[PDB]
């Protein structure tokens, strides 16, 4: 498995893209991850929050 | 009812058009809270526990 | 800009707001550079 170092770049890659992936599932302290959530229930000046 | 023995209804199977609610004049103060009053009657809430 | 309110609806002509006097009335935008002034006139425009 002299050949998996180049297997590691892929999983980093791959790892950081499903990571990417992954926090659009955080909301960082919002009510929602989903914008669009927002978009549907709240009137905009108090949606920038 | 009183408020510790508050009445609770499960609405279901509902056209809710809840625009007509609030733009009756009787309701004096209104307030809404995860949802904007502008976009209650074009939504889905799978249910009204009132 | 100067008019007459009820006085308990005195809520509505600030910026954010969703009822009578702001859709229908008097909106007021939320980028609002100033001020509002409000008094009672009950001796003035109430007979």
């Amino acid at each position: 498995s002299a050949l998996g170092k180049l297997q590691d770049v892929v999983n980093q890659n791959a790892q950081a893209l499903n990571t990417l992936v992954k926090q659009l599932s955080s909301n960082f302290g919002a009510i929602s991850s989903v914008l669009n959530d927002i978009l549907s229930r709240l009137d905009k000046v108090e949606a920038e929050v | 009812a009183s408020v510790y023995a508050w009445n609770r209804k499960r609405i279901s199977n509902c056209v809710a058009d809840y625009s007509v609610l609030y733009n009756s004049a009787s309701f004096s103060t209104f307030k809404c809270y995860g949802v904007s009053p502008t976009k209650l009657n074009d939504l889905c809430f799978t249910n009204v526990y009132a | 800009d100067s008019f007459v309110i009820r006085g308990d609806e005195v809520r509505q002509i600030a910026p954010g707001q969703t009822g009578k006097i702001a859709d229908y009335n008097y909106k007021l935008p939320d980028d609002f550079t100033g001020c509002v002034i409000a008094w009672n006139s009950n001796n003035l425009d109430s007979k």
